């Protein structure tokens, strides 16, 4: 199984500043065809999880344009251009390259 | 839009069984794979089961295999999950979700790559005497 | 008396095979993945 | 090495034939198709 | 939709007129390679057993749909004989059936122990063992499910885009024919020196009524020189003799 | 090549068991586009009415033989029906008849090919090489040298197997000039 | 459905002479008063 | 050497309006492989220069999304969708296609 370690466990980061969340995998998340399947999801309190970034760096539809991803291999980073009040909640990395599907423990972002 | 409506919430005694279901609309049910997911209160989310759009090939998470049964009825666009021999560990909020991958009559589960595009509202079930 | 032939490999439905038989109405050719009876027959 | 020729009477009389093996020493298997004494 | 290459389809084409100019303003083809007949002569022939194979493959596999090839498709999914008569047609379908998340209804066989024979259809769903370990289910370690799906996404590279491949195989001029090019019949002339074309078989000679009777399945008569001595006319089922003019 | 070809003929007869002596030829009844690797077959026998024991077998005979790659000389009559044939490897008389393209052979001696001994077993010998060739280092290298300063290394004492790359990478070019690709696994190389 | 046939008599197979049998027209070409192999 | 002329020397442009800066080269800045190497940099007073646009039109990472470039050959233009207070400073065009590396004289933007 794929084991994902997220870092930090929580991110008490000042509003309006850049921020980032790391997702470090036990094994490569790059498929032999060059298609990655790492997905960043944001679960706000009281809401069902919704995907934010797909395939490591691609922005999804209908989401804030302040987020983008990055990385390769076993270490990926979500970059937040500016922290906003709406960002409070828990972020998860899903690894879609192999079955069973797995999630990291989640990073809880706070202002 | 795409809409999934969870039902079958509530509480059942240990050792009993309950059936969850998801109604669906605004989507072509038979053209895509669907899965059941859950998260225990205070815990993150894990996958429970999946079926391809055709209603044939199935998958269960190993932690629930045998205990859970997943099924689909394309004529009503409805997904079902019946969980037997309920354990305390099964208390969780359950959701249905729709995979990004196109998965029809010739598609098999475990060959799909990519994540879920659509998530439902969710419903909770617990296990208590 | 000889109604037809079964051609294939294992003839147990694992793989496809040929059933070419006179069924007492017409002659039917199938490539079906049939599990065949140990003693195939057509009775009269 | 081969070396086989067939001695044949005309077919309008008899169908019996005899075969000569040029390199077979039958007095000294034997590279012989058939025998029959 | 095109069938998965691991489970490719084939159908017979008969009782129709072939015309390949209709496709010039329909689609752009990346491959149109004929081995049995030069492309410029396709409209002058008539064919007796015409089949069309239908499957979808990866662009990098297009070079494998040919006689004498190796690779995952040539070896485990679909192979042509060295003695191949026909035309292989392929074109880019990325804009026809790709999906953002990947079109996973197109599968190919990755693992097999034996190689395929020409026109062999391997549709087994059993788990194959790569190692010596026996398996029943398991579906891992030293044994795997032999089929895989392609990651056909609209944003992938050219070599990973889906391509639609049609392979037309046939028997040419050796039997009664059912599919002819864009030709029209005229009146037949006997007892004169005529430049003739009978169902794709051309020559010069004098046509006469024949005293021979062909079997229900025999279309042509040939001399001791392996040249045509008589033909069963394709328009009216008369037996005609053909003799050189001088 | 994927086609299941069935030839057949029907003949009237009045006999108790064995097939009659004579000659005939079958017609090309049907060519089926099947594509199935056929290795075994079973017959279907009709059952007559009287459990699994109270079965009546009626009355029939069935014969099975096997085909071989053998050349035959066929004689056509004036109406194109084949009336006779010579089996070109049945016996020296038939061999001679085939050689001369005649069903009548004149008095004399005819030379007819050779008596050839066929091999009975396949004997293959290779050095006992157990190491796999370093395909990973060659194809999974971190970096490749600049073309102006290209590298070369010798490969030795290993087994070559090109099927390992089928699920490793997609290649745009794989062109062999000295050997056809399908024969690569049957050779052994010296440098 | 399927019935396993029982209480059959055990007999050996028998053999016969194929004679000059087992040929077919190799193609769809008409020939007359010629030999061809 | 590559000689770049920037225009205007200074841009006293009203806040909130569209604006543009021209960079006209003495020679083509398009490499034979189709890759351009024109880079737009913004130097605010008191700050070290930071790149804004790379390869004529490509937006860099971590920069305002209000800027894009344009042009070809010997005449390129930086387009500013809206003027903002943060825009005051000097903009430079760097020509990376040939050595020695050169810069234009700079355009000083003011509100
Ligand atoms: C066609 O089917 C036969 C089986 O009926 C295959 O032969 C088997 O091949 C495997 C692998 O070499 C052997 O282990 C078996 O012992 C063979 N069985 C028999 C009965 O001979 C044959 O390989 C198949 N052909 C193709 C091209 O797939
Ligand atoms: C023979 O098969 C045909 C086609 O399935 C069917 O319609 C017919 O009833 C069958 N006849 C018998 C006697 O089983
Ligand atoms: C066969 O071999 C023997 C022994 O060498 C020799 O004497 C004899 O002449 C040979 N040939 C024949 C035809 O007898
Ligand atoms: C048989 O039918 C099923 C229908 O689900 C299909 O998936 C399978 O590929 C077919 N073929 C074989 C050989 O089982
Ligand atoms: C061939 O056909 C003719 C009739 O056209 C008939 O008289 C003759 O006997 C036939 N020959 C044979 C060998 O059957
Ligand atoms: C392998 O080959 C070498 C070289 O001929 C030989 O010395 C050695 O005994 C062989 N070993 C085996 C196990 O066949
Ligand atoms: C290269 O690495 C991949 C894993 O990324 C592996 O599957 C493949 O077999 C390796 N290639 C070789 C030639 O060893
Ligand atoms: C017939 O016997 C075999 C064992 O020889 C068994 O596998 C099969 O199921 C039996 N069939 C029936 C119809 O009883
Ligand atoms: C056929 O072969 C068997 C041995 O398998 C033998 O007993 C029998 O006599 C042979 N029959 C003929 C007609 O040659």
């Amino acid at each position: 199984d794929i084991v994902m370690t997220q870092s930090p466990l929580s991110l008490p980061v000042t509003l309006g500043q850049p921020a980032s969340i790391s997702c470090r995998s036990s094994q490569s998340l790059v498929y032999s065809d060059g298609n990655t399947f790492l997905n960043w999801f944001q679960q706000r309190p009281g809401q069902s999880p919704r995907r934010l970034i797909y395939q490591v760096s691609n922005r999804d539809s209908g989401v804030p344009d302040r987020f983008s991803g990055s990385g390769s291999g076993t270490d990926f980073t979500l970059k937040i251009s500016r922290v906003e009040a709406e960002d409070v909640g828990v972020y998860y990395c899903m690894q879609g390259t192999h079955w069973p599907r797995t999630f990291g423990q989640g990073t809880k972002l706070e202002i | 839009q795409v809409q999934l409506l969870e039902s079958g919430g509530g509480l059942v005694q240990p050792g009993g069984s309950l059936r969850l279901s998801c109604a669906a609309s605004g989507f072509t049910f038979s053209s895509y794979a669907m899965s059941w997911v859950r998260q225990a209160p205070g815990k993150g989310l894990e996958w429970a089961s999946a079926i391809s759009g055709s209603g044939g090939s199935t998958y269960y998470a190993d932690s629930v295999e045998g205990r859970f049964t997943i099924s689909r009825d394309n004529s009503k666009n409805t997904l079902y999950l019946q969980m037997n021999s309920l354990r305390a560990e099964d208390t969780a909020v359950y959701y249905c979700a729709k995979d990004t991958g196109y998965c029809g009559d010739d598609c098999y589960i475990k060959l799909i790559r990519g994540g879920p595009d659509y998530w439902g509202q969710g419903t909770l079930v617990t296990v208590s005497s | 008396i000889i109604r037809g032939w079964i051609f294939g490999t294992t003839l147990d439905s694992k793989t496809q095979s040929l059933l070419i038989v006179n069924n007492a109405t017409n002659v039917v050719i199938k490539v079906c993945e049939f599990q065949f009876c140990n003693d195939p027959f057509l009775g009269v | 090495f081969g070396g086989v020729s067939v001695i044949t009477p005309g077919t309008n009389t008899s169908n019996q034939v005899a075969v000569l093996y040029q390199d077979v020493n039958c007095t000294e298997t034997w590279r012989v198709y058939s025998t029959g004494s | 939709r095109f069938a998965s290459v691991y489970a490719w389809n084939r159908k017979r084409i008969s009782n129709c007129v072939a015309d390949y100019s209709v496709l010039y303003n329909s689609a752009s083809f990346s491959t149109f390679k004929c081995y049995g007949v030069s492309p410029t002569k396709l409209n002058d022939l008539c064919f007796t057993n015409v089949y069309a194979d239908s499957f979808v493959i990866r662009g990098d596999e297009v070079r494998q749909i040919a006689p004498g090839q190796t690779g995952k498709i040539a070896d485990y999914n679909y192979k042509l004989p060295d003695d191949f008569t026909g035309c292989v047609i392929a074109w880019n379908s990325n804009n026809l059936d790709s999906k953002v998340g990947g079109n996973y209804n197109y599968l190919y066989r990755l693992f097999r122990k034996s190689n395929l024979k020409p026109f062999e259809r391997d549709i087994s769903t059993e788990i194959y063992q790569a190692g010596s370990t026996p398996c029943n289910g398991v579906e891992g370690f030293n044994c795997y499910f032999p089929l895989q799906s392609y990651g056909f996404q609209p944003t992938n590279g050219v070599g990973y885009q889906p391509y639609r491949v049609v392979v037309l195989s046939f028997e040419l001029l050796h039997a009664p024919a059912t599919v002819c090019g864009p030709k029209k019949s005229t009146n037949l002339v006997k007892n004169k020196c005529v430049n003739f074309n009978f169902n794709g078989l051309t020559g010069t000679g004098v046509l006469t009524e024949s005293n021979k009777k062909f079997l229900p399945f025999q279309q042509f008569g040939r001399d001791i020189a392996d040249t045509t001595d008589a033909v069963r006319d394709p328009q009216t089922l008369e037996i005609l003799d053909i003799t050189p003019c001088s | 090549d994927g086609y299941f070809k069935i030839y057949s003929k029907h003949t009237p007869i009045n006999l108790v068991r064995d097939l009659p002596q004579g000659f005939s030829a079958l017609e090309p009844l049907v060519d089926l586009p099947i594509g199935i690797n056929i290795t075994r077959f079973q017959t279907l026998l009709a059952l007559h009415r009287s459990s699994s024991s109270g079965w009546t077998a009626g009355a029939a005979a069935y014969y099975v033989g096997y085909l071989q790659p053998r050349t035959f000389l066929l004689k056509y009559n004036e109406n194109g029906t084949i009336t006779d044939a010579v089996d070109c490897a049945l016996d020296p008389l038939s061999e001679t008849k085939c050689t001369l393209k005649s069903f009548t052979v004149e008095k004399g001696i005819y030379q007819t090919s050779n008596f050839r001994v066929q091999p009975t077993e396949s004997i293959v010998r290779f050095p006992n090489i157990t190491n796999l060739c370093p395909f990973g280092e060659v194809f999974n290298a971190t970096r490749f040298a600049s073309v102006y300063a290209w590298n070369r290394k010798r490969i030795s004492n290993c087994v070559a197997d090109y099927s390992v790359l089928y699920n490793s990478a997609s290649f745009s070019t794989f062109k062999c000039y000295g050997v056809s690709p399908t024969k690569l696994n049957d050779l052994c190389f010296t440098n | 459905q399927c019935v396993n046939l029982t209480t059959r008599t055990q007999l050996p197979p028998a053999y016969t002479n194929s004679f000059t049998r087992g040929v077919y027209y190799p193609d769809k070409v008409f020939r007359s008063s010629v030999l061809h192999s």
